[PDB]
């Protein structure tokens, strides 16, 4: 048995979303489907439970009134529905299954992969690539640090790559940070020997599928 | 509404040495009829769904290495990772399935600890392409440092800059067990043009005295 | 006697108290070193391995202090909490089985 969920979503404030959870096994046989939410950089929380064989649902105090839980026996699926999305509901929602034959309250055997929901008001935009040129002073023989700047793109993710994957010695790709305008931004930097410059080249390949965009650029010290 | 209270929020142990986590419940969980403790511990490696680790507060679950071992009873539970290895770095949560609503814990970030290393500092002047767009951004880089905490200040013409700076930190690199920090501030074309001095100042446990790196426009 | 029979439930035992019996009968034999059946958890035998010509049912006469669990049959759910347990406890020189607290519904 395996729990399969829906894909990611990028909606707008005030809209509504539905997340589906389907079991590759036979059905929900005296089981329950618990829902767990994890906002980024936060601990896991608890939504509530739906018991398909009973047709009874229990909710947590905090989220009573804003979520509706649905189970369809024919296809053996569980549904979550969000109403009046705020800007702070960006999170990941997991399914959990707890066997019921032994007892009503029980641990979580099997977990779904999770459904990423982003709630913001922005337009699908391609990233902007800028060269964070290497320092002329650098470490003066020790090492040289140079990277590319990726900003004003929506939505994430962006798969930065260097020299088409040839170089992976010291690349650092920081997790993106949300700007005030609503557009994400991140940068990736690679550390190379100082003498390496002037003889061998660097390219920061950048990919952003949601707009189907391919952006490449060359990094070189101003001199 | 039984509520979990893990401690510490973050924990740092040397490789291959005993680690310990605690858990507290407002209400007792030991059920009289069963003499069993409805407590479960979960492990959640980054960017993956959590997986069950221990149930009934002591019963190791199938496929879990023998080193993990729960203990305790009542409201003073604990977990132990004897001889921690590189695969154990994760976040471990309690759970209170004694009654609904289930309540998780704050979460503990078990993190391997090593000797301190002095961060490296680099500064990058803005590219000319952003100048045409009318915005300017400068990047200051902190490379390969331990431990966690470090301070960065953005200084312009010997004046403290506040409220316009952002930064990000990568999770610990597995092969080397270090970190990295990069900071960047937002300035317009008019704002960036008139000034001449831009500096980055860092303070860390590893460094003896604060180190500054600066560049002159043009 | 026998464990109480709950509707839509099948009692099970993880480990048998030493002294259970299943060639008149098998016997769980245990010492300080270990415990093993004869006549083919310390102080408790494990489940005997299958031996061909089985009867489709296992009959066990249980000595005082046995512990069991109750599981709802396929298609039912447990309304209350916890694996229900039943133990045999001597009372005024009379053997008896503790009544479980479980209902399986559907």
């Amino acid at each position: 048995v395996q729990l399969v969920q829906s894909g990611a979503e990028v909606k707008k404030p005030g809209s509504s979303v539905k997340v589906s959870c389907k079991a590759s096994g036979g059905t929900f046989s005296s089981d329950a489907i618990n829902w767990v939410r994890q906002a980024p950089g936060q601990g896991l929380e608890w939504m509530g439970r739906i018991i398909p064989i009973f047709g009874v649902a229990d909710y947590a105090q905090k989220f009573q009134g804003r979520v509706t839980l649905t189970a369809d026996k024919s296809t053996s699926t569980a549904y979550m529905d969000l109403s009046s999305l705020r800007s702070e509901d960006t999170a990941v929602f997991y399914c959990a299954r707890e066997r019921g034959d032994y007892s009503n309250f029980w641990y979580f055997d099997l977990w779904g992969r999770g459904t990423l929901v982003t709630v913001s008001s922005a337009s699908t935009k391609g990233p902007s690539v800028f060269p964070l040129a290497p320092s002329s002073k650098s470490t003066s023989g020790g090492t040289a640090a140079l990277g590319c700047l990726v900003k004003d793109y929506f939505p994430e993710p962006v798969t930065v790559s260097w020299n088409s994957g040839a170089l992976t010695s010291g690349v650092h790709t920081f997790p993106a940070v949300l700007q005030s305008s609503g557009l994400y931004s991140l940068s990736s930097v690679v550390t190379v020997p100082s003498s390496s410059l002037g003889t061998q080249t660097y390219i920061c390949n950048v990919n952003h599928k949601p707009s189907n965009t391919k952006v490449d650029k060359k990094v070189e010290p101003k001199s | 509404d039984i509520q979990m209270t893990q401690s510490p929020d973050s924990l740092a142990v040397s490789l291959g040495e005993r680690a310990t986590i605690n858990c507290k419940s407002s209400q007792s969980v030991l059920y009289s009829s069963n003499n069993k403790n409805y407590l479960a511990w979960y492990q959640q490696k980054p960017g993956q769904p959590p997986k069950l680790l221990i149930y009934w507060a002591s019963t190791r679950e199938s496929g879990v290495p023998d080193r993990f071992s729960g203990s305790g009873s009542g409201t003073d539970f604990t977990l132990t990772i004897s001889s921690l290895q590189a695969e154990d770095v994760a976040v471990y949560y309690c759970q209170q399935y004694y009654s609904t609503p289930y309540t998780f814990g704050q979460g503990t970030k078990v993190e391997i600890k090593r000797t301190v290393a002095a961060p490296s500092v680099f500064i990058f002047p803005p590219s000319d392409e952003q100048l045409k767009s009318g915005t300017a951004s400068v990047v200051c880089l902190l490379n390969n440092f331990y431990p966690r905490e470090a301070k960065v200040q953005w200084k312009v013409d010997n004046a403290l800059q506040s409220g316009n700076s952002q930064e990000s930190v990568t999770e610990q690199d597995s092969k080397d067990s270090t970190y990295s920090l990069s900071s960047t501030l937002t300035l317009s074309k008019a704002d960036y043009e008139k000034h001449k001095v831009y500096a980055c100042e860092v303070t860390h446990q590893g460094l003896s005295s604060p180190v500054t790196k600066s560049f002159n426009r043009g | 006697d026998d464990p109480p029979e709950i509707p839509h439930a099948t009692f099970k035992a993880m480990a048998y108290k030493e002294g259970t019996m299943l060639s008149l009968y098998m016997l769980c034999t245990g010492n300080s070193s270990h415990s093993s059946w004869d006549n083919q958890l310390p102080g408790h035998c494990r489940e005997p391995p299958p031996w061909e010509n089985e009867a489709t049912e296992r009959i066990y006469h249980f000595v005082v202090g046995q512990m069991v669990y109750y599981q709802c049959v396929q298609g039912y759910r447990a309304l209350h909490r916890g694996p229900a347990e039943s133990v045999c406890k001597m009372t005024h020189g009379k053997t008896r089985w503790t009544q479980p607290q479980l209902i399986c519904t559907g």
